[PDB]
């Protein structure tokens, strides 16, 4: 609910949409960025059934739906999707007509470009929303973190960026842009999960492993001591109920799959990892910068839920980092929310409400007027 | 509740572990704020005290 | 589960505590070995500075 | 906050910045002549951020700053940057304003008449001070070491300006103005540590070079022994830690940096040295008049604090000087930082209060009347 | 297979390897500067399979290998892999053993010490070179073009080294290094073919990326003027055909990476280009130097190849320059051949018989005798 024409704030990755209201502290609608669509032949008639099922919708009738994403490695690939989802998101659940409201999108700075002028078209013409901005996802996490000088490692489902700010200026030749992320996380436990007895490919199958991934998994502090032990003992493996009352239990595998997050080559990628790429986005900022972002590398988005990954990241920067600075990791509760909050903070902000491009400058120019505007 | 122990399950274990971090990382600071004391103030006050006597003649 | 809750979140927050204890006590311990490295710093530097500038006579 | 109308008295060089007022024995604070600008393009939304940021300000946010100093081997080019210098050594650190007292400042006897015009139009039209001197350095670096009588090597950031005075009288035909300075040894040992694998080539590179030289070099009585050690063992070797926690070892860099004094060709200078400039300053002086100035060799400046100067100078003017007669150098404590101290002995000298240009004769001439009113 | 005891001619840089005979005009083995290492599990057996590949074998093979640079900014940080391509080059390609072949090696003249001495070590150990020489890649460029006098721009891969040379002396002081190159051109492609939605981050995108510089970017003699249209149509856009078959086509990115080199910010490099070092280079030689190398502004390496270069910098330079001076740039078509062609002159020079080390002088002395032997 909202007694002012505030700014709407809306976070859209290949994972989730979270949306609210800008001046609060978390997004007041949270959906999956899923359209879902019946994949069999009805018989009975006076059934209702939708053409296609979206969010909370999407997952819960996914019995016999094939379940869709629009936003690949961070881009919009599928603009009529992520309509229905701000549709449904923004009237059905919040209540709210962006008509009468500015609408705040986001994308970390390296995000192709179509993506920042798909998020502007679709809010000036089928919202005709009167306004938007488009900021950077490194910039609202560090708002929501309580920085104006750190790195943001925004390993979330699509793409991980690790983009360095130094007091709010951007370091763009540092960013070290990285192919891994939580869906490619997701693909390597379903590989794994096959080599124990269990196959998961279709689509209600892929959701389970989604799930299993996010409740069961853990970074380990030390890989090796962590599985000789697990690939030892069955004490360390943990069970879960899959959905018709049948289980699986997950031993190494259960690190093995976050493991990736330090092993990219576990899915085939030539890479070290988010602590490489943690290493390398500050190593090439300036020998004057250093120092500030060592004391505040910053963890964004999802994947930094594991009770692992704490200490195994900070373990693995202070291994590569320099001597006699002070090296550390900020992991906010603020935590696979911050993105969202930091919009709200940069929303709300007096010093905020001249960077709105508005719904004439958008009709003169079109969508490539982002380009310019924004960042 | 199963969820809101497990959770807080991991709480209590994250609160082990992060105090077992802690326990590991009081007992650094511990023994590096002991060393550097123990090497750095008997190190330069010993070099004071050569001062006592690096500084007659 | 209620009360094996209230056990793991008495005892997360609890550990909490002293996670913030020993946190608190491992920022204290170095704040201390920063000023005992900061006064370590400073008297071997007074010193190599007025021998610097006392090496002749 | 003085209760007084005492002058304010500044050394505005191309290294640092010398304020405090007349009257006193040191500045009340040094700091450098820097003005910084972002490199960057910001990011964040309600992050302050200036245009540009002066002396330690340029310093402490110099991770995304260029850093630019005002003045050029002892000449003022950047009068808008030297204005908020002035501005910010008057108002944020000696709190006074020139508006309430009369100001000098001081330059090398054979500085371009431009930097005395310049400096007396600005602190007249945009500080309103009620008058204006511009000192001789070398007038100035006599009076605060004691003397009527010698040669003033003020060996300092921008120039080494070698004069011989006499009983308070300029004997002019013998000044040897050379480009060789204390600016020219950061760069050149930017270069030898680059030989040694540590490249410097940036504002905040210079900077730790600048910090390297100040702590680490030293010039040494005999250099060819001291360079045959040097190269030859890691016993002469002396380490330096860097604002990013890399570690540098310098050997023979230490001092062969500091030996281009006495070496100029070094740098490509066509220059037999800070000795041979001393030395025929006085050799072109009347024979009563070198028996006192070879006896009072007096240092001012920066670059004269390197272990070995004044003893590597004595020995080498020794050498080339006559026997029979004394060959000293004069080379107090209150070095670097006494044509400071000079100032606040001329500014109140009761024999200097008719020297004023005060703030009528200025309007009337303009800035060109300094050319007539202080030396 | 050669029938002479001709010192081969080895310009081995950061990017690619250019090998052949003295007394030639050309190379005659041409790799880049890579050892190739397979990141894969096999499954097949008796398939052969080296543990690294080399040269041509490295890019041959490269679809499953991960692409490593021995060499990186202008010396080798890898000599166990420098071994590798010298191997090859020598022994399979040019089809000579370096025990009756001095070798002539090339390098830059601020380049660190350690990285002459180490490859006169690798040839007298490894190789059993009878005498080994470095060079300094500007005296081979004025040797090539016909020159005694001039500044050459050496523009390749690693450094930029813009290095003043007056009748055949070094004037060191005015040698104005540059960390902005060709391989930071590459990464700014890289990055700015990501915002057009083709992202290149693993070894075969990184080779790709490379090419589809070298074939398409330009610089002109406009840069605002040549992206005003190439950001509004079509028609400055050209096409670049990918391994797979598939295309990517690039408008004003095209120019906007080599223009890195007129605007260093581009990549966050606190730099004002490679026309300001041109001209630092000839501005600070004295005053009787700087006609001649007016006149002689020397393209050399890499780089120098992308239309409209030699005439951007002529015109860059001559808006920095006095009026009346005539600024000129050689730029013949054997350009960047000319550093090779120049190895070939020189260490064929009856003149310069003396100046090999033979391996005596070598054991001697060790390998740090490049340092006083060389130049």
């Amino acid at each position: 609910d909202e007694d002012e024409t505030t700014a709407l704030v809306c976070d859209n990755g290949s994972g989730l949409v979270k949306a609210g209201f800008a001046g609060d502290d978390a997004p007041r609608a949270v959906f999956p960025s899923i359209v879902g669509r019946p994949r069999h032949q009805g018989v009975m008639v006076g059934m209702g059934q939708k053409d296609s099922y979206v969010g909370d919708e999407a997952q819960s009738k996914r019995g016999i739906l094939t379940l869709k994403y629009p936003i690949e490695h961070g881009i919009i690939t599928n603009w009529d999707d992520m309509e229905k989802i701000w549709h449904h998101t923004f009237y059905n659940e919040l209540r709210v007509a962006p008509e009468e409201h500015p609408t705040l999108l986001t994308e970390a700075p390296l995000n192709p470009k179509a993506n920042r002028e798909k998020m502007t078209q679709i809010m000036f013409e089928t919202f005709n929303v009167p306004a938007m901005y488009v900021a950077i996802q490194a910039v609202l996490s560090l708002y929501a973190s309580g920085r104006t000088t750190g790195i943001v490692l925004d390993s979330g489902d699509g793409v991980t960026h690790n983009v360095p700010i130094y007091e709010g200026y951007a370091l763009p030749h540092a960013i070290m842009r990285l192919d891994l992320a939580g869906r490619d996380l997701t693909d390597y436990l379903m590989k794994i999960l096959t080599e124990r007895g269990y196959s998961f490919v279709t689509t209600a199958e892929r959701e389970i492993v989604r799930d299993i991934k996010e409740k069961l998994c853990y970074v380990a502090l030390d890989f090796e001591n962590e599985m000789a032990t697990a690939a030892s003992s069955s004490s360390l493996e943990k069970s879960y109920e899959l959905p018709d009352g049948q289980v699986i239990t997950i031993g190494n595998e259960r690190f093995r799959c976050p493991e990736t997050l330090f092993q990219p080559s576990f899915i085939g990628m030539e890479s070290a990892g988010i602590h490489e790429t943690t290493y390398n986005s500050i190593m090439k900022c300036d020998i004057d910068i250093r120092k500030d972002l060592y004391a505040n590398n910053v963890m964004s988005g999802g994947t930094t839920m594991y009770p692992g990954i704490a200490d195994r990241m900070q373990k693995e920067i202070t291994a590569l980092a320099p001597s006699t600075m002070k090296i550390k990791i900020i992991a906010p509760p603020e935590r696979k929310y911050s993105v969202w909050i930091g919009g709200s903070i940069l929303a709300s902000l007096s010093t905020f409400q001249q960077m709105w491009i508005t719904k004439q400058e958008y009709d003169e120019a079109g969508p490539s007027i982002v380009h310019r505007k924004c960042f | 509740l199963s969820d809101k122990l497990k959770e807080a399950e991991t709480r209590a274990e994250f609160a082990e572990r992060s105090v077992t971090k802690l326990e590991k990382s009081i007992d650094d600071l511990e023994d590096e704020l002991y060393a550097q004391k123990l090497k750095y103030k008997a190190i330069s006050e010993e070099l004071d005290h050569a001062l006592n006597d690096m500084t007659s003649i």
